[PDB]
């Protein structure tokens, strides 16, 4: 139970992260 | 420089750091950006896409535009750090299970990952013949290596893939030869100031997902930037023929 969490986390970064990067592609 | 993940799910803390090392050190806000994501106590969970199934309703046009979507949906990835490792070499088999994989995690992928998800999407259709479509491409002293997955549907071309360009990536179902759907790709790429150096076309990937066989990615390979148009044309023409043989 505690394993699928670290996932959920990791995940919510990921995608955070991601929308970040896409944007600064965008501008460079 | 690009980080494969080797160490499954949960990531372990050593690829995990290493990519925020690497976003830190390309943006410009760096660390500033990597804290705000990292420390914040509430972060919103990201809606999981429903993987699409394939109807009645639908024309074979509608079908690649769903499977295109969900891809979109997952995004392209820009973290530096892909999430599945896609070996090339690999039996159909493995990789129908890491597509499934991706379907389940439902994180970025880059065009690598979208060409083994494209066949995996299809591979129920029999009317939908898949095949890798590798480019080599030059741009400012460096190569790069791109790779869409191509279909070949009652008579006509198209391809499904990712791309962090809108040009490179999804073609429609309207492409009369080959040549059209890689002449369209070498003119998308130019939009880029690439030159297009190598063309590899593989062959039509089996509809069997358990099979034992790898995908080959390099039945024809093509010196484009060396060749006149004429005679890329000529070899593709004849390549695309015998596929269809």
């Amino acid at each position: 139970s505690a394993q699928q969490e670290l996932k959920q986390r990791q995940r919510a970064e990921i995608y955070a992260l991601n929308r970040v990067m896409t944007e600064l592609e965008q501008q460079q | 420089l690009f980080h494969v993940n080797k160490s499954g799910f949960p990531i372990d803390s050593h690829t995990w750091e290493r990519m925020w090392m690497h976003v830190a050190k390309v943006h410009p806000k760096g660390g500033e950006m990597v804290g705000a994501i990292r420390n914040a106590a509430f972060l919103a969970k990201p809606s999981i896409p429903q993987v699409p199934n394939y109807r009645l309703s639908m024309t074979i046009p509608d079908w690649l535009q769903a499977i295109q979507n969900y891809m979109k949906t997952l995004q392209y990835n820009h973290t530096g750090t892909q999430f599945f490792e896609i070996r090339k070499m690999r039996p159909l088999s493995g990789l129908m299970e890491t597509a499934k994989e991706m379907t389940r995690e439902s994180l970025p992928i880059k065009c690598l990952e979208a060409v083994i998800l494209g066949i995996y999407l299809t591979n129920g259709q029999p009317s939908i013949e898949r095949f890798p479509i590798s480019f080599k491409t030059y741009f400012s002293g460096n190569y790069f290596h791109h790779v869409v997955l191509g279909i070949y549907c009652n008579g006509r071309y198209g391809s499904l893939g990712m791309s962090r360009r809108a040009e490179l990536m999804d073609k429609p179902l309207t492409f009369r030869t080959l040549s059209d759907l890689i002449f369209d790709f070498e003119d998308s790429y130019k939009k880029y100031l690439h030159t297009v150096k190598k063309v590899k076309i593989g062959l039509y990937v089996p509809h069997e997902p358990h099979s034992f066989q790898p995908i080959e990615w390099k039945q024809l390979v093509l010196n484009v930037s060396k060749m006149l148009r004429a005679d890329i044309r000529k070899e593709l023409e004849k390549y695309a023929r015998d596929m269809r043989m």
